[PDB]
RNA sequence: AGAUACCGUCGUAGUUCCGACCAUAAACGAUGCCGACUGGCGAUGCGGCGGCGUUAUUCCCAUGACCCGCCGGGCAGCUUCCGGGAAACCAAAGUCUUUGGGUUCCGGGGGGAGUAUGGUUGCAAAGCUGAAACUUAAAGGAAUUGACGGAAGGGCACCACC
């Protein structure tokens, strides 16, 4: 990630970041998130510096591939925007996904049948998934989170400055990490791109679910 | 045991505010303590508002409203059921009740 | 710990937070042992060893666990000094 | 007002250590302060510090390590004999292994063990461990 | 202590000399009122003449007639 | 007060998630399936349970119900879970970029590209909601 | 017994004592 | 009879993969199965009931009493724990508190008073703990001095391996619940107090959960 | 039941002003003052600095009125595992057995008692100063679970009513 020209963000990625709108952050700002913002434009919207978003994106990918067994890395999402992105992240890497309704006590209660003991927990949103982050304190559990300019950084052990509001954006970095986590360990060649399309991770509105059907019928 | 942080009144930097009289009783309550209620009502609600309309020589005549500012004491505001006791953590919330009708 | 004879006498030596240099206690269940993987530059694959760190539960609970990890990555050259 | 200047300096760098700051700024710089910081620096309890000497009472920026438990100041500056110096470090220092009582003597400002070697006491300034 | 001046000895000492009187045990030991009111007068024992045998009642649910003498 | 207890509701969901094809919609036939696919000790429970599975059918053809696993409609979900359009929602040459963003890109080496169209900054700071 | 009426009752008694004592001077 | 593990940490200690209990402390891993401790320290480790406290709650029909058991536990060398359990039956509370006491044993750092000859006898520093209002202090003492303290924390200190120590208690020490918790908090701070000895940079050993990551997919879930 | 009370009708002193006294209030933030340090966040008042645009004089610059920020201190608020606290709670009630920035006042179980007495101030009412004998094993603080409420909100019963 550090001055190694193989791992610098290439031109096709930035066109994905601009089209998906990941550089556009929230209206207000967290005092912890001033490290990753370029400047607050007029109309009161901050700009997340993508170059500093790319460096954290790789840094997060270093931690995952460092974990030997790809199963014991929980990937969670409670907001409707992230479930579809995290089941195909955990299917592409080999992680165990958690889609919605994180029942409190899946990390600290043994008698539970849903008792999981992961080594690393990556989250879509610190606010929406505030519960599992707390359980990440009762057990020694490093944490990753697709943070926004407003998201708090309590118990977050490494953050990815992103826009976790738009569906087109959330699925993108679940598609972004998917490439790098499979590019560190030999799965994909970095020369020709990934065959998996970033639209696959996007969250589909039930409205657009049945609005494209007659476009196919 | 201190119940409210603001002592149940809006006085923060004054030391003394002028009192007002309650509307039901004549109780002297500090102006920032009294439960104030500002009511905007027509002089006629539903039974009269119709048959007054055609009885008016001026047709399409907007009926005037009645502007009254009520000042209740804590005892009267409670007995009149304008405010009611809340749980310890529901006390802290100070947004007015929802307004839809 | 030593004695005058020159003997290590404690039963175990505790860890120390890689950011605040505070001893991570035996019951600090909010501490982490994160492992950052390095990458050979030319081919860009996973080499095999790590760049392990250790964060105490306190700064995590405070909010500088991600900023500390970032500064440690810069000190070891994992994150580009340009950043 | 600001009566004791060494007290404001120590309490600030003691507060900033509990919070975990990397380097702290202290507003007034006095001759006794820089002489006090060197006694702590020569034992490894603090890092490299710097004096921003303007045309007024200068400011000091002290690089902090994680090695300082507490650096208190004893006020007022009591007189210490060599007979009662053991009784001070008996109820002021954590243990007999580490910790130092900084006290000024006619020979200068040094810890309590150097005051044992030079065999002269003096007024007590503070303590750090 | 509140004032930690280097030469506030007469201020500290006069304070304790003053505040000591608010200690109930100390105030009775350093005033004649407790010693004059004592029928013994600081003596551990005393001889007297019994002049009648009176029975004293008990107070709380512990009920009985305690046998005493008026010396 | 005809409210079904859990032991009626619990057993009524289990057969539907296991015999969704054999049971039907009218009360009487899927009443007859229940004594064969579940040993019920009483006759009223046989009708109580059968009475609820009939009610759950006209909830199933109207859409999915939350707690159930019907091997037909979660595959309706799965085929909607891997749909991929012919073109990307990223493949735009019409990416409206604002005048203040590209200097951040100009602050990078990806400063001047081809398919980026600059917009105009809407003048007049107006983004906060009115207080109170 | 309010602490205010004991202060009023004791002021009425303390005032009555000032008179019974004054008529002897 | 025999034990089957539930926690992935408990899997390894039944496979003799984990050498001792200290490498669990070194990574601050939460032990959540009591049979991990009796595997390492299960013979020389002794128990001690401190006091049976009959708390009560009021109901519309009399008082509902349930007994509270304070158990101090630990071998008389380096380790000590303290469990408290409240059950309706006294026998059930004592048996239950022993289980919690083992899940909370912590290593005590024993030090020297002045001359570092022989084996450590006393506390390394002036450490103090506090629970509620009780504030108990621990002062290093010379050899052959004994534990100078009240009978209540004396047992916790004798079960910790410390043989010489001065103490000073402030607050309502009549509440054994806080007066026993307080000393346990002080004893727990011996390995959290930074000493100029513990200044060398930590060479990080690889976690036992990672160093045995292949043994966790080979035989079980 | 009685009401020398609550309720109602009158109504004196007073309530108002001027000039002298009085010096007490739950005179309360029940929280001495001065100084330093230790998280954010959105507002707000005054002054200053900067900045697109909008609107007023109109004839623009400059001034107003908005709009976006920054600085100082001011009343506050929200938030939090700063830390503290018996807890309620507190960015101070924190930096306290790791105990010492400076300095005033002031407390030592409950009563007796802010009483007696002496002194002093005042026209008086009273204020300030201020004991003891004797009595007593508790008084008290915060919080919990119950019971209770001529407290509130939902619901129920012909051993309740309609």
């Amino acid at each position: 990630s550090g001055a190694l020209d193989v791992l610098q963000m290439k031109e096709e990625d930035v066109l994905k970041f601009l089209a998906a709108g990941t550089h556009l952050g929230g209206t207000n700002l967290d005092f912890q998130m001033e490290q990753y913002i370029y400047k607050r434009k007029s109309d009161g919207i901050y700009i997340i510096n993508l170059k500093r978003t790319w460096e954290k994106l790789l840094l997060a990918a270093r931690a995952i591939v460092a974990i030997e067994n790809p199963a014991d890395v929980s990937v969670i999402s409670s907001r409707n925007t992230g479930q579809r992105a995290v089941l195909k992240f955990a299917a592409a890497t080999g992680a165990t996904p958690i889609a919605g309704r994180f029942t409190p006590g899946t990390f600290t209660n043994q008698i539970q049948t849903a008792f999981r003991e992961p080594r690393l927990l990556v989250v879509t949103d610190p606010r929406a998934d505030h519960q599992p982050l707390t359980e990440a304190s009762y057990v020694n559990l490093p944490t990753i989170a697709l943070c926004n300019t407003d998201s708090p950084l309590r118990y977050v052990d490494i953050a990815i400055p992103c826009n976790n509001k738009g569906a087109h954006s959330v699925g993108l970095m679940w598609w972004m990490l998917a490439r790098e986590v499979l590019r560190m360990r030999g799965t994909i060649s970095r020369e020709h791109p990934w065959e998996v399309m970033p639209d696959l991770y996007f969250y589909r509105d039930p409205e657009e679910i049945e609005k494209e059907e007659q476009a196919a019928a | 045991t201190k119940k409210r942080r603001n002592n149940g009144r809006a006085k923060k930097g004054r030391g003394h505010v002028q009192p007002i009289r309650c509307t039901n009783c004549a109780r002297c309550v500090p102006k920032d303590k009294a439960i104030k209620k500002f009511v905007i009502r027509n002089i006629v609600e539903a039974a009269a508002v119709r048959d007054i309309s055609e009885a008016s020589v001026f047709d399409a005549y907007v009926l005037p409203k009645l502007y009254v500012k009520l000042h209740y004491c804590v005892s009267c505001a409670i007995h009149s059921k304008v405010v009611r006791n809340r749980s310890r953590e529901a006390r802290k919330d100070r947004t007015p009740p929802p307004r839809f009708r | 710990m030593q004695n005058d004879a020159g003997e290590f006498v404690d039963l175990y030596v505790p860890r120390k937070c890689s950011a605040s240099n505070r001893i991570i206690g035996a019951k600090d269940h909010a501490s982490i042992q994160m492992n950052v993987a390095e990458v050979d530059k030319v081919t860009g694959r996973f080499n095999g060893q790590f760049k392990t760190y250790a964060i105490c539960g306190a700064i995590r609970r405070m909010g500088e666990s991600d900023d500390s990890i970032l500064r440690l990555a810069k000190a070891d050259g994992i994150v580009s000094k340009n950043f | 007002v600001r009566m004791n200047v060494l007290a404001d300096a120590l309490k600030s760098i003691n507060n900033a250590e509990k919070r975990g700051k990397r380097q702290v700024l202290i507003r007034p710089c006095s001759k006794v302060i820089v002489r006090f910081l060197t006694v702590m620096m020569k034992h490894g309890y603090i890092g490299e510090f710097e004096i921003i000497d303007d045309h007024r009472a200068g400011k000091i920026v002290v690089n902090l390590t994680g090695r300082l438990n507490k650096c208190g100041v004893i006020s007022p500056r009591f007189d210490v004999q060599l007979k009662d110096l053991e009784k001070w470090q008996n109820n002021l220092l954590p243990s007999r292994q580490f910790g130092f009582i900084v006290l000024t003597t006619s020979a200068g400002i040094m810890d309590h063990e150097e005051a044992r070697r030079k065999h002269t006491g003096g007024k007590i300034l503070g303590f750090f461990f | 202590g509140k004032c930690r001046g280097l030469r506030t000895a007469r201020k500290l000492r006069s304070h304790r000399r003053d505040q000591k009187w608010h200690d109930k045990q100390y105030k009775k030991a350093h005033l004649g009122t407790a010693l004059k009111a004592n029928p013994f007068g600081g003596a551990s024992h005393a001889k007297g003449i019994v002049l009648e045998k009176v029975g004293v009642e008990a107070k709380q649910p512990n009920s009985a007639i305690r046998k005493c003498v008026r010396v | 007060g005809r409210v079904r207890t859990k032991t009626v509701k619990k057993a009524a969901r289990v057969i539907i998630e296991k015999y969704y094809t054999r049971l039907g919609n009218d009360f009487h036939t899927n009443k007859r399936v229940c004594e064969e696919i579940a040993i019920i000790p009483s006759k009223k429970l046989r009708n109580k349970i059968a009475g609820y599975v009939t009610h759950l059918m006209k909830r199933i053809q109207r859409g999915p119900v939350r707690g159930i696993s019907i091997k037909l409609q979660e595959e309706e979900r799965e085929r909607r879970d891997n749909y991929v359009p012919e073109v990307s929602a990223l493949d735009q040459e019409i990416i409206e970029v604002d005048p203040d963003t590209k200097e951040m890109l100009k602050l990078l080496d990806f400063g001047s590209l081809s398919n980026l169209q600059v917009t105009q900054p809407t003048v007049g700071m107006n983004f906060k909601t009115p207080r109170g | 017994m309010r602490a205010k009426w004991r202060k009023k009752r004791m002021r009425r008694l303390k005032r009555k004592r000032r008179k019974m004592r004054q008529r002897s001077k | 009879k025999e034990w089957l593990p539930v926690t992935k940490l408990g899997r390894l200690v039944k496979d003799m993969k984990i050498k001792s209990l200290e490498e669990i402390y070194l990574f601050s891993l939460p032990i959540k199965e009591s049979e991990i401790i009796d595997f390492f320290l299960g013979a020389s480790l002794k128990d001690e009931v401190l006091k049976i406290m009959p708390v009560q709650k009021q109901t519309r029909a009399g008082q509902r009493t349930r007994f509270k058991a304070f158990v101090a536990i630990g071998d008389y060398n380096g380790h000590v724990g303290l469990g408290v359990k409240c059950s309706k039956e006294v026998a059930t509370a004592i048996r239950g508190a022993i289980i919690l006491a083992k899940l909370s044993i912590v290593p005590v750092r024993r030090g020297y008073w002045g001359n570092k000859i022989g084996k450590p006898h006393t506390v390394p520093c002036k450490v103090t703990g506090r629970c509620g209002s009780v504030l108990v202090r621990l002062i290093p003492a010379p050899r052959g001095t004994g534990i100078v303290s009240a009978p209540v924390p004396k047992k916790l200190l004798m079960m910790a391996g410390i043989d010489d120590c001065y103490t000073s208690a402030r607050g309502c020490t009549a509440t054994l619940g806080n007066f026993a918790k307080a000393t346990f908090d002080a004893i727990s701070k011996t390995y959290s107090y930074l000493t100029p000895d513990l200044w060398k940079e930590t060479v990080f050993t690889k976690s036992p959960y990672q160093e045995f990551t292949d043994h966790l997919v080979k035989t079980h879930t």
